[PDB]
């Protein structure tokens, strides 16, 4: 069973970056598809950033979040990480780590606590 | 039977524009043959591998990904070992004769790579968020 | 409720009894009648 | 996209809800329902329209197709009090309705 | 022939790796055939029918609209009266030798399904807003 | 064999939705036959015959860039000199031993445009930027 | 023959939705695909809404009216209708109903007179 | 998408009408023209570029591929003053040009 | 040996059309695809603007420029143009004749020295 | 899209110059370099990454996939001082990036 926790500064000023990053334990990002990054604004509900196949780095974006956001894969550190260029007020949410499995034989989630992070 | 071999001298490039015609030549009495039934037998063997040869290659091409089509494209990169050349080396200025004598040890490494290929790709489809 | 769709695949390795005809093979190395019934040679390492 | 209705369900202890979700566009049968309590990230519930996920009781069903789904709750008990959301998996951007209550009392 | 049969005792999710495995070992003297006219003729039968068992397996795929696929996804629902079991009983701890048992019976309802959904498709298709 | 002519009366147009009824129908003791070795020979020419017959048409329907199709467009326009009517007589009050009778002499024309209209098909997609 | 005919208020306020039902006589909707609606706006021209299969309910918009634009069929009343979200001056046209017909074989189309309605 | 030209014909009894409509980006040859008379609702013509519609005299012709097509009214009468149109089929949204009108004296 | 040779008004004003003529030498460009045209903008580089095939008329626009570019061939002069509807002074950009060769087999390209345009 | 970067490489005699260039999409291998100077069109340099083109000296190189790609001059020459661009062959519309100086002293 793969566990996700979470960390990163809950408090990024405007135009500033934001970083966040998920450790994996359980099983090794390299091996597995499907690592993921959404989150919930207030006001919106929950929304998809993008995902990264841990077994060869190409990844999918939200299309209106292209020009804004780099995800990318510590092979080493068994972590994986969000960035997103220079955020404003508007980028307020509740940040998660999650892990999509989806085949044709299996289907389920792992989705951890998440950071609360406020951009002011 | 209009080129049955008419591009044979041509260029490798030049030659492409023949398959049909080679592809459509190669799966082309009364009582003699059931009073001599050596004959009856001897004719059906010669049927027979007709059959059996056509359908050997096409069932390599349905393994590889290439059912149906005359022309097609892989994801095997070529090795430089196989044949150090550029494509204005292979492509002009050769014939299908003089590259088949040159690739022919590297024959069996070129298909089991093929057959490699393919299942892997079939395993990226049952995984409805592959390639990303 | 599983919501599931009949998927089909060709190569499984399924099996079952049956009879057929078969056919002698030698080994090669052998005016004998079984040394002309028996002209196919087998492999050297059979693959078992 | 997709929407979710009532926003609030004020239902007994007891009772059935009902909560629907519609898209504009088919969606096929790629949808996912998730439960939302307090603290937690969500807990899926049922994917494919209708298939139960692993570890849910019963009393978690539904029905559907291209634009028009349900998810019903039997026999809601206290424990079911949750904010339920409707998942469209079948293009991209994935996206999330806007989420429903189900209170109880 | 490196696994003819190797999957047999494998589950039926791990055995859907070796398809090109047992695909490919399914199509695999000089006088005495025709001195002795009883020889030709046992060897030939083995060989037209081991050609008429493929082309009838590949008519069917044809059929069905699977042409040229090991793996092929259709519309036709399971039904759960044809086997009462979910995705993890299936899947994991079960072989290929063990399910063929269990459906059996089913075998000819699904089939006539799946040839009367293609049908279905293709009167979708001489009809240019379909599926709208 | 529930209708394997059924269709043979109805219009064009109705008589399409029977074409899995035909092709399914189209690739169908013990010691007699090597006791008397002329009837095992009879019967293997009745099979081979069966079997050229079925794939010649496929190789065809290949060549025409309509494999795996029953029903398969094509980008060669019709000639008016063929057949001068237009849709309404041709799908409805019409049956297609009817229309086979009216094209006969034509069809070998058709078949090499068609043939021909593939190959240009092949050469633009050897250029990257065809089509635009 | 297929004959349509429409009613619906020729007068809708801006901020409130628009209305319109076309009556199907001499076929079945059920049975049939390519009901549709489209409107003739002044200064603009002839304009697709969208349209309905009546064997399945799945319907097509023009992209520029799928926020807005709902349609759906009556299959006891064999008539069917169209459904705007809250209209503007800008949505003043004249509105048809229109049954189009076309497979390999045949071609045609049935068009009614249509409605007129002015939102202000 | 695609306009017609001349917004407006002003041809003698007689003349032969020449009704262009271009295209942006290729529509093959789904093509559809129609005839628009005061209080009627639009008439079909001609389809896939030059076939003719039931019920239309000989009157109707065209040509045209890709981006460039044209309609052409032989002998105009009086009765053949309309407004005329080109439909885009080939590609959603399907699209109608401005339309334009051909007129007799 | 492909050359590629242009000429045109290097001063357009605002609301006026553009126009640039490249003339083709050593070739047909009746029997090749990939003629283009490509400017370079200040401040932002090379950008696109879109290509036609000799062989049939049929052409390729960057989407940007598809409510205002057209591209054509003069078969007779065996030159090609491109036309731009009114433009302004966002449009001064250095303009470029091309050929695109891109095969399975080969691939180059004939570049010519370009009109440099200024609208103003 | 892409960019690359560093803006300005100022490099010694002899040194070896890296150019990076970053799409924000796969672009797969369809990806070429070309070379930039004073009062000249663009010249290839390398094309499908890492291909040399004809007439292209070995000091040119590269490599790369997907997203991440680089162009690499060994030994460089003062004849070697351009501006050099990364472009996207890939898809529709084709792009290049902003392009980038070497300087040599
Ligand atoms: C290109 O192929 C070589 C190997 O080809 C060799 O010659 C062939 C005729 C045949 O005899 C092969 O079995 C030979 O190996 C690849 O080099 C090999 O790479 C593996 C990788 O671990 C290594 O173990 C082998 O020792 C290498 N062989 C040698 C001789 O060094 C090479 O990587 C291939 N290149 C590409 C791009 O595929
Ligand atoms: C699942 O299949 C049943 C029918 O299967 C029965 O058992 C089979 C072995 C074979 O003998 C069939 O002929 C049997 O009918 C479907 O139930 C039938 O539905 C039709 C619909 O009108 C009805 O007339 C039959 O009487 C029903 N059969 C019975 C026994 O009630 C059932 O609908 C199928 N479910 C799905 C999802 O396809
Ligand atoms: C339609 O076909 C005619 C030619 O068909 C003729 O009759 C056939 C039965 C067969 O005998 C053909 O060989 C005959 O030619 C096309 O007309 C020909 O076009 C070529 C073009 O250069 C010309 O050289 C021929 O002389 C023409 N034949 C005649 C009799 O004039 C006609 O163009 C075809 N139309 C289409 C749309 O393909
Ligand atoms: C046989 O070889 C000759 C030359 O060795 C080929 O002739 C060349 O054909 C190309 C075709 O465009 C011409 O450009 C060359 O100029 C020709 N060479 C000469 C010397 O004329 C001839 O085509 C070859 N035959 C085949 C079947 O390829
Ligand atoms: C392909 O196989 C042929 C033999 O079938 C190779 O040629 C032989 O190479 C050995 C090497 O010592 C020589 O001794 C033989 O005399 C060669 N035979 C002939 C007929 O020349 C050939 O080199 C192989 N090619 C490759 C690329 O490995
Ligand atoms: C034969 O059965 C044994 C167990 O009954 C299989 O061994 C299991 O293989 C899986 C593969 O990941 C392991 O996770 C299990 O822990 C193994 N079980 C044990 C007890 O070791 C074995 O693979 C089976 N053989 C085949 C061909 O499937
Ligand atoms: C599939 O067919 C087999 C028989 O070919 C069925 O098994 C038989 O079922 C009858 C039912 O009364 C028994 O009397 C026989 O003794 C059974 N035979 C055996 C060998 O057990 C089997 O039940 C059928 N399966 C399904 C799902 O219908
Ligand atoms: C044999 O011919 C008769 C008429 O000549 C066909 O009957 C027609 O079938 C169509 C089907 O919708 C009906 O609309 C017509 O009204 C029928 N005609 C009459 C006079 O009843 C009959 O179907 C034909 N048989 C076949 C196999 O097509
Ligand atoms: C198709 O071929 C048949 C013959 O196989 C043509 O019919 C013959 O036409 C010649 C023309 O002078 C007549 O003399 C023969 O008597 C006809 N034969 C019969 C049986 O009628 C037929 O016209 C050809 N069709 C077309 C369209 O060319
Ligand atoms: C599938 O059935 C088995 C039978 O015991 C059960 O244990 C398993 O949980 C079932 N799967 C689901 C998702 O309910
Ligand atoms: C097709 O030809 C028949 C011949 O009488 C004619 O009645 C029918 O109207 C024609 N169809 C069209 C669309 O003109
Ligand atoms: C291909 O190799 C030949 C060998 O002489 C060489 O002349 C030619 O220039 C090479 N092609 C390229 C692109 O370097």
């Amino acid at each position: 069973e793969v566990q996700l926790v979470e960390s990163g500064p809950g408090l990024v000023r405007p135009s500033e970056t934001l970083s966040l990053t998920c450790a994996v334990s359980g099983d090794s990002i390299s091996t597995n598809n499907g690592w993921s990054w959404i989150r919930q604004t207030p006001g919106k509900g929950l929304e998809w950033i993008g995902y990264i196949n841990g077994r060869s780095g190409s990844t999918r974006y939200n299309p209106s979040l292209q020009s804004r956001v780099t995800i990318s894969t510590d092979t080493s550190g068994n972590q994986f990480s969000l960035k997103v260029n220079s955020v404003t007020a508007a980028d307020t949410a509740k940040y998660y780590c999650a892990f999509f499995w989806s085949t044709y034989y299996k289907r389920f989630d792992v989705w951890g606590p998440g950071v609360r992070v406020t951009v002011s | 039977f209009l080129g049955f071999l008419g591009a044979a001298g041509s260029t490798m490039g030049a030659a492409s524009m023949t398959l049909t015609v080679q592809a459509r030549n190669l799966l082309s009495c009364q009582q003699h043959l059931l009073k001599l039934t050596v004959w009856g037998i001897k004719q059906l063997q010669a049927r027979v591998l007709a059959v059996e040869r056509y359908l050997r290659d096409q069932q390599l091409l349905g393994i590889w990904g290439c059912s149906g089509k005359l022309i097609c494209c892989t994801n095997v990169p070529w090795n430089s070992s196989w044949s150090n050349r550029n494509l204005s080396e292979i492509w002009d200025n050769m014939t299908w004769l003089q590259w088949d004598k040159e690739i022919s040890n590297y024959t069996q490494i070129i298909y089991g790579l093929l057959e490699e290929s393919q299942n892997q790709q079939e395993k990226n489809e049952q995984d409805l968020l592959a390639l990303d | 409720a599983e919501n599931l769709w009949v998927t089909v695949y060709y190569g499984v390795p399924v099996w079952k009894d049956a009879e057929t005809t078969l056919f002698c093979a030698s080994d090669a190395k052998a005016h004998n009648v079984w040394a002309t019934h028996c002209c196919v040679p087998t492999d050297p390492n059979p693959q078992e | 996209r997709m929407t979710q209705s009532p926003a609030i369900l004020s239902l007994s202890p007891g009772e059935r809800a009902t909560l629907s979700c519609r898209a504009s566009q088919s969606v096929d049968s790629r949808l996912a329902w998730y439960q939302q309590k307090p603290g937690q990230s969500p807990r899926l519930l049922i994917y494919d329209v209708s298939s139960r996920a692993t570890g849910i009781p019963d009393r978690f069903s539904g029905s559907g197709s291209g634009t028009e789904f349900t998810l019903t709750i039997s026999s809601l008990e206290p424990e079911d009090v949750a904010v339920y959301f409707c998942h469209q998996e079948n293009d991209w951007p994935w996206t999330f309705g806007q989420g429903t209550k189900v209170e109880i009392k």
